[PDB]
């Protein structure tokens, strides 16, 4: 079934241990230039959540320790509020790389 | 090869119009009835973005599919931002009219008015107002409107100062939800015949059907602006309430605007039986620039003198002008100059006829002033049936109205409305 | 009576502006003016890769 | 019907000599409207230095004074009417262009008959535009983009009737009188060099009828056999600067020799203006815009705007650009627009050379829609092309540009020759002009 | 009377007053009314129709008295500070040229009584006015509306 592909994905949420550091799936992307694009795009009150999430865990790993088991942030607890502008701006990119393929 | 302007109503309440010229440049134009004037004190200044708002990302073409697409099939896409009425024209190359008139489409009715492009483009209001208050004579206008309306007509076609950064995507889209329907708005077409118009009027227009909020009747209001800004020559207008457009004034205070003068007809020249400026300059050695101004629209028109001097003697070219209608208000006028007020109107109509940009423009005022098209020969005869005495009433009625000032420079001489 | 804190009490720093000074184309020609008055009303066009026109 | 369809059925461009060696020329079609208009090759290139600012000061002055209808009598005549009368001239060609309604021709060619042979020449008249032409000479330096051509062209043609200006210096123009202005007029206002146009409601026989009636018999001869004749003109590629740390804009123009008038290789060079571009800030485009100079202009914010230009006179052209930025951004720009001239002189793409060829195409018809630039196109044709090209053959000759074609023509026009640099803001960030010439050839060729 | 006449009717956070500013040729007085954007009609009319009850006579003698001694106080405090001290008589001697004491200026306000206020209630009623407004506009009246 896919409840072993499940427990898969929570063992390997678990084993990154960016659950562990206060932060949901994607605070922890490289900011490249697509990223960036779509790091702008964000409302003011979600980009100054995820800005103090960063720095909870800048903070938290130069203290070398972690957030408790109830401070965790759980998989069905993450939300995967990037994509919707991250996928725009890859599609955006695709677009862009199609005209100047044309 | 011009057969006839075909001219429908889709019944929902649209107007659709084409005229095959058999032109090498198809232009279509959208003309919404939604201009700066159907907005109220909390979303001022939204018809501004909406105007800029014609490269942004919409509903199945994005922002760089649009613009990559308008330039390099090679037309146009703009505005026209009468304070009444919008429009969005497009022209192009007459092979691919099909991609032009859909990306159009693209732009009225199915928009998408995302957050960071508004926030982009808030930059671009204060470049564009920047650019265009260049002019000193668009500020005089933009005062003079807002000082002549109560409401519904007094909201400024140029953003104000602090709307910038304020304008949201909520506010453009309801806005939009509101003012662009297809019961208000009208498509004309020039060089596009009327079996595609149609079918994309059926495929992406006919959705719509709530009109919104219909203005608030524009109510005169009458007064000062009155603020200096540095330059040596004064800009001056006074303007008093006329008729609208459709009634039988309308017509006579053109022929009076023509009468006293709007047009440099002989360029560098005196502008010499022009009857504002035969009378300043019986008076005045002064430069001067004085001209007749009138702003017609659907509810109440706005007549008016319009004035640039030195500021040194701005109350010899007002007090002169002013006179001057005074004269023609009590009769003393030539029939000779009615009938080349007349012909100055009738040449000045076909002016706005001869060019297809003009004719797009006038036949979706007329598509959104009546719904059905008066051919120009019926605008000649309807311009030769105003009689004589019709101008002296319509410079009675400019007379004996409430006056309205708007003036701009150094306002030392510069008269007020207990002085005229 | 005759001062400026007499006549109206919380309006006297709005009517008395303070200032501690220490710490405690121009167109010139009447022939070249014909055509900058305004015929006809506000007229805006924004275009995409148009400059900005005025129709007056 | 298709573009190739149409443009056989655009109306055809009649033009009949008259008896005199003048030129007639009507685009008949159904705009109630008509433009008369009369274009004369006569500019600053037919003066000397002596009489400068004569044909600025006919243009003035041909309007206020006639023999026949004296003083104000013309504004009578012309506001019973409801015709405008717009008048402009280049270095090259002068015009007096007329705009009235089609039933009143009869008057209106009696009217331009009268203003071209017939104005007289009032001294107080004359005096007192001498006075609107030097207020008229001290407001024209505010605006910034008619004294940098006219920089440009100083600093481009040397010891060269291009140098002068059409407004003529102040020294030349207080020292013009009467006989010198009818001197002007008396060689250079000759029938063999002047076109009658005519845009739509108007017969060709009437136009031939009325013109042998009232604006014949008009010269055709030079007094004591004293024949002008064309001259080419130098290009000196050198530069101008004009540091003016007060004014808040930089306007810079780059130009390089173009081809002149009569050559095929305008039409290409015209389709390389077109892929390079024009900007301002009111453009709506954005980041996203497909003239490559302008979205990286946007996208660093460089400039307020760019003009790209191809002014072609007879045996010569300038062909460049004006860009007008702040005082940071100057060097940037030189370098983006000469990466993009020299982009497109080495690499053109074929989506480029179709891009430019569908903006000039639309801008080749969205020019000749409208009766005043269908009459300035059939004046300024019959006077330079030799006959109206039809926008058929203007639609064929861009048909055939391609790329390699482009980047040839462009290879010998733009790599490698010598630019003729002007400027009048703050010039301290334009490079000097061996940086200039050093950025006009490529070392990755 | 004017915080009263509005409060009866707006329950909305606002600030009603009214301020004199005499020169030496002419002088202005008004209403000056703070209030939110949507209740500020009923706000300016409420005031206006105060005034206009002033201008008719609704007027206790009592409440007369207490704007004298408010006037009468409100002078002292001009008075009581030594920059507003010489503010007053460099105003006096810039303006008027003689110092009355402040005794002499409450027996002109005392000597002040009830019909010169219904007197001049009325002139203000009566004059042309002049009104500037700032803020969301959608429901200020204007001044043929007054």
């Amino acid at each position: 079934s896919s409840k072993w592909l499940d427990g898969f994905r929570k063992w390997y949420y678990n084993a990154a241990g960016f659950n562990k550091l206060g932060l949901m799936r994607d605070d922890t992307l490289h900011e490249t230039e697509d990223v960036k694009e779509a790091i702008r795009r964000l409302p003011e009150d979600l980009y100054n959540d995820r800005m103090f999430r960063i720095k909870r865990a800048l903070d938290l790993t130069m203290r070398h320790q972690i957030l408790p088991k109830d401070q965790w942030t759980k998989y069905e607890e993450d939300k995967f509020y990037l994509e919707p502008y991250l996928k725009e701006v890859i599609r955006e990119r695709k677009e862009r790389e199609e005209w100047a393929k044309k | 090869q011009p057969q006839d302007l075909e001219f429908t109503k889709l019944p929902n309440g649209l107007v659709i119009a084409s005229l095959e010229n058999y032109a090498p440049l198809s232009r279509i134009g959208l003309f919404v009835k939604a201009g700066s004037r159907y907005e109220d004190s909390n979303n001022l200044g939204t018809s501004h973005l909406l105007r800029l708002a014609s490269s942004l990302t919409t509903k199945g073409a994005s922002s760089f599919k649009i613009t990559r697409g308008i330039e390099a099939v090679g037309g146009k896409l703009s505005v026209t931002a009468t304070r009444e009425n919008m429009a969005y024209t497009v022209e192009g190359i007459r092979s691919d009219i099909e991609i032009l008139m859909e990306f159009l489409l693209n732009v009225t009715t199915a928009p998408e008015f995302r957050r960071w492009e508004v926030a982009a483009l808030r930059s671009q209001l204060k470049i564009d107002k920047a650019v265009a208050f260049q002019n000193s004579q668009t500020r005089i206008i933009e005062n003079l409107h807002d000082v002549a309306y109560k409401n519904a007509l007094a909201n400024p076609l140029y953003c104000p100062d602090y709307r910038m950064g304020k304008i949201t995507s909520e506010e453009l889209h309801y806005f939009v939800q509101n003012h662009f329907t297809s019961a208000r708005m009208a498509l004309v077409g020039l060089g596009v015949s009327h079996s595609v118009l149609k079918q994309v009027a059926e495929q992406f227009l006919n959705m719509r059907g709530g009109l919104g909020l219909a203005g608030a009747k524009a109510k005169y209001r009458g007064g000062e602006i009155r603020e200096q800004n540095g330059d040596n020559l004064v800009h001056a207008a006074i303007v008093a309430e006329s008729a609208a457009i459709g009634n039988a004034e309308a017509n006579a205070f053109s022929v009076l605007q023509h009468l006293l003068g709007a047009g440099p007809h002989i360029k560098r020249g005196n502008n010499t039986t022009s009857l504002l400026s035969q009378s300043v300059a019986k008076g005045s050695h002064q430069p001067f620039d004085v001209s007749a101004f009138n702003a017609s629209y659907s509810d109440s028109g706005l007549f008016g003198i319009y004035t640039i001097s030195q500021a040194a003697a701005a109350g010899e070219v007002i007090n002169a002008a002013y006179n001057q209608v005074k004269a023609v208000a009590q009769g003393n006028l030539s029939s000779a100059d009615v009938q080349a007020a007349k012909n100055k109107l009738k040449a000045g109509y076909l002016m706005s006829v001869e060019t297809s940009e003009g004719f797009l423009s006038e036949i979706g005022s007329q598509a959104l002033a009546a719904g059905s098209y008066m051919p120009p020969s019926t605008v000649l005869q309807q311009i030769d049936s105003v009689a004589d005495a019709d101008v002296v009433k319509a410079a009675k009625k400019f007379v004996s109205g409430k006056k309205s000032m708007a003036a701009s420079g150094n306002l030392g001489h510069t008269p007020f409305l207990d002085e005229l | 009576m005759l001062s400026v804190a007499a006549r109206s009490g919380p309006f006297a720093p709005v009517l008395s502006a303070t200032s501690r000074g220490v710490a405690g184309r121009p167109f010139l020609c009447r022939e070249s003016l014909s055509g900058q008055a305004a015929a006809r009303p506000l007229v805006a066009t924004v275009g995409l890769n148009v400059p900005a026109s005025v129709r007056f | 019907a298709t573009f190739a369809q149409a443009l056989q059925s655009v109306p055809e461009t009649q033009v009949s000599i008259l008896d005199n060696g003048l030129r007639v020329a009507s685009e008949q079609s159904s705009h109630a409207t008509c433009t008369v208009g009369v274009w004369i090759d006569a500019g600053s290139r037919y003066e000397t230095e002596k009489n400068n600012g004569a044909g600025y000061f006919l243009e003035h002055l041909a309007f206020k004074g006639t023999k026949n209808r004296p003083g104000n009598a013309l504004e009578k005549e012309v506001e019973s009417i409801g015709a405008h009368l717009n008048a402009y001239s280049t270095r090259e060609h002068t015009a007096y262009l007329i705009k009235a309604l089609s039933k009143d021709l009869p008057k209106v060619v009696e009217l331009l008959a009268d203003i071209v042979q017939n104005s007289s020449l009032e001294d107080s008249q004359i005096e007192k535009e001498r006075d609107v032409i030097l207020r008229e000479m001290q407001e024209n330096d505010a605006s910034m983009q008619n004294v940098v051509f006219d920089y440009l062209h100083a600093t481009a043609f040397q010891g060269t009737p291009l140098a002068q200006a059409v407004e003529g210096p102040s020294e030349n123009v207080r020292r013009l009188s009467r006989t010198d202005l009818t001197d002007y007029l008396n060689r250079h206002y000759k029938a063999p060099r002047m076109v009658l146009a005519a845009a739509g409601g108007v017969e060709h026989q009437q136009l031939l009828d009325l013109a042998q009636k009232h604006l014949s018999s008009v010269s055709r001869v030079y007094e004591e056999d004293a024949v002008p004749g064309l001259t080419p003109c130098r290009f000196t590629g050198s530069e101008i600067r004009h540091r003016d740390d007060a004014l808040p804009l930089a306007h810079v123009a780059i130009a390089v020799e173009g081809p002149g008038w009569a050559n095929p290789d305008n039409v290409t060079l015209q389709v390389a203006n077109a892929i390079i571009g024009h900007y301002d800030c009111t453009y709506g485009g954005g980041v996203h815009l497909s003239s490559p100079l302008a979205s990286v202009a946007v996208a660093n914010k460089l400039c307020q705007s760019f003009q790209t230009f191809n002014i072609s006179y007879s045996d010569t052209g300038l062909l460049g650009a004006h860009f007008v930025c702040d005082a940071m951004s100057i060097d940037d720009m030189v370098f983006f627009l000469q990466g993009q001239w020299m982009r497109l002189c080495t690499s053109a793409t074929e989506s480029e050379v179709t891009r430019g060829k569908n903006i000039l195409r639309n801008a080749l018809v969205s020019h000749l829609d409208g009766t005043t630039p269908v009459c300035e196109d059939i004046g300024r044709s019959l006077l330079t092309y030799g006959r109206r090209i039809p926008l058929a053959e203007w639609e064929s000759r861009i048909q055939e540009v391609d790329a390699q074609m482009l980047r040839d023509i462009c290879s010998k026009y733009f790599y490698d020759q010598c630019p003729a640099v002007a400027g009048y803001g703050p010039i301290e960030q334009l490079p000097d002009y061996n940086r200039i010439r050093s950025g006009m050839f490529w070392l990755r060729f």
